[PDB]
């Protein structure tokens, strides 16, 4: 993969959030982190600094209650692809709205928030 | 639909074909090739209609391509007759059975590039695409179609070949069985035209019982399980304990004289062949895929059947999406549509340079 977002992923400690937008991985404005559209799917990468100098990786794909099948399917594939690109070093986690893990919920210091709506599906019906 | 990726899901009984980005296959037809008994051939519905003057052949047996000459006809018909595309204009994604032999994957790559001249192609495992379509990267897929049933456990996007289970009992075998028991009840279903009627009855009235024994007894009491079915000729028949006896075969293959374990056992068994540390994830992500998983009640019986087999503290979940007859195709349509998938394709350039062996390094 030569996708520009792939080139930016896991380069340094922190939190990176992308939203699935019509079959593409689109970065979320850092000011909007924690505000999740329940009609959309997202890919979150958490990069932690290890004392061995190396970087630890946790990939979470978050699925809103109303997200379309192409968005949930793409978030899952993008996750696999981001993991492989990171030499399989990432641990993958499926996050469903209302059933998020304590770890993922912990990434958001002012608490994660749900908001109705989202970007339209990428499918042709 | 101009310079758009195509997705072709080739099954033992049906070919599912269309365009990447569509939410469903544009063409669904029988994977059959008809030749004059004694154009030079027909494919699909055309072949079935003229069945009376043709010799019918199925190029895919138990999910595996077995007749290369007949498969090229299928693909030609798919491109030209059903999709109405110039193959040389569209990157093409094909699907394959888990444990698909090395030489078969090469053959498929060669024919696409050498006979059809595609600008690019890719082969993906059917069960993995179903998992992707359900929005998961980890889970165990139960894929059951017309010719084969498999249990495919997948972790973080990749099948675990060592733990896959294959069972040569599926849709066609169920159709044949319902035929036998239905004539046993007093009716008469022997003819190919009649096999077709039975298949429709199999798909419309059959279901899986939550408790097979109680079901049998409840069918011997009142007639609350009985259902009516209108024949093409207008005659009405009454179907009884066969509604649930036919798919029972999936759980008790002994019914058809098969020695194998049922699909609940092969599921439990595949899971137990996996690393202990992932079993919980498998158990909580049981995805049903394919036509033979469409019986009403199938998800509840499996839910019941596997909680009985697994440790009492295992969170168990069966996922049986309404569109699961097309899950594989849909998974392909999403995969081939992704912005990040464009460098994944095998190019004609790469094929000319490396040959058919390229498939083993590009698709895994
Ligand atoms: N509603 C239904 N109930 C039961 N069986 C069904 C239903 N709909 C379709 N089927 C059966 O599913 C089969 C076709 O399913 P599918 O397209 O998944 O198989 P395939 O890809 O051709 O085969 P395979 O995976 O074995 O190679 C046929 O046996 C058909 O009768
Ligand atoms: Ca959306
Ligand atoms: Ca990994
Ligand atoms: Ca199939």
């Amino acid at each position: 993969v030569e996708h520009p977002e792939f080139l930016k992923a896991g380069k340094e400690p922190g939190l990176q959030i992308w939203r699935v937008e019509k079959f593409d991985l689109v970065p979320v404005p850092t000011n909007l982190y924690g505000d999740f559209f329940t009609g959309d799917a997202y890919v979150i990468l958490k990069t932690v600094q290890l004392r061995n100098g190396n970087l630890q990786y946790d990939l979470h794909y978050w699925l809103g209650n109303e997200c379309s099948q192409d968005e949930s399917g793409a978030a899952a594939i993008f996750t696999v692809q981001l993991d492989d690109y990171l030499n399989g070093r990432a641990v993958q986690h499926r996050e469903v709205q209302g059933f998020e893990s304590a770890t993922f919920l912990g990434y958001f210091k002012s608490g994660l928030k749900y908001k109705k709506g989202g970007v339209a599906s990428g499918f042709k019906h | 639909d101009e310079t758009t990726a195509l997705v072709c899901d080739n099954g033992s009984g049906l070919v599912k074909a269309g365009f990447a980005g569509d939410d469903a296959p544009r063409a669904v037809f029988p994977s059959i090739v008809g030749r004059p008994r004694h154009k030079d051939s027909y494919v699909g519905d055309e072949a079935q209609s003229k069945r009376g003057i043709l010799t019918l052949k199925y190029p895919i047996e138990h999910g595996i391509i077995t007749n290369w000459d007949d498969m090229e006809k299928i693909w030609h018909h798919t491109f030209y007759n059903e999709l109405r595309v110039a193959p040389e204009e569209h990157p093409t994604l094909l699907t394959e059975a888990p444990l698909n032999p090395k030489a078969n994957r090469e053959k498929m790559t060669q024919i696409m590039f050498e006979t059809f001249n595609v600008p690019a192609m890719y082969v993906a495992i059917q069960a993995v695409l179903s998992l992707y379509a359900s929005g998961r990267t980890t889970g165990i897929v139960l894929d059951s179609g017309d010719g084969v049933t498999h249990n495919v456990p997948i972790y973080e996007g990749y099948a675990l070949p060592h733990a896959i289970m294959r069972l040569d009992l599926a849709g066609r075998d169920l159709t044949d069985y319902l035929m036998k028991i239905l004539t046993e009840r007093g009716y008469s279903f022997v003819t190919t035209a009649e096999r077709e009627i039975v298949r429709d009855i199999k798909e419309k009235l059959c279901y899986v019982a939550l408790d097979f024994e109680n079901e049998m007894a409840t069918a011997a009491s009142s007639s609350s399980l009985e259902k009516s079915y209108e024949l093409p000729d207008g005659q009405v028949i009454t179907i009884g304990n066969e509604r649930f006896r036919c798919p029972e075969t999936l759980f008790q293959p002994s019914f058809i004289g098969m020695e194998s374990a049922g699909i609940h056992e092969t599921t439990y068994n595949s899971i137990m062949k996996c690393d202990i540390d992932i079993r919980k994830d498998l158990y909580a992500n049981n995805v049903m895929s394919g036509g033979t998983t469409m019986y009403p009640g199938i998800a509840d019986r499996m839910q019941k059947e596997i909680t009985a087999l697994a440790p009492s503290t295992m969170k168990i979940k069966i996922i049986a999406p309404p569109e699961r007859k097309y899950s594989v195709w849909i998974g392909g349509s999403i995969l081939a549509s992704l912005s990040t998938f464009q460098q994944m394709w095998i190019t004609k350039q790469e094929y000319d340079e490396a040959g058919p062996s390229i498939v083993h390094r590009k698709c895994f």
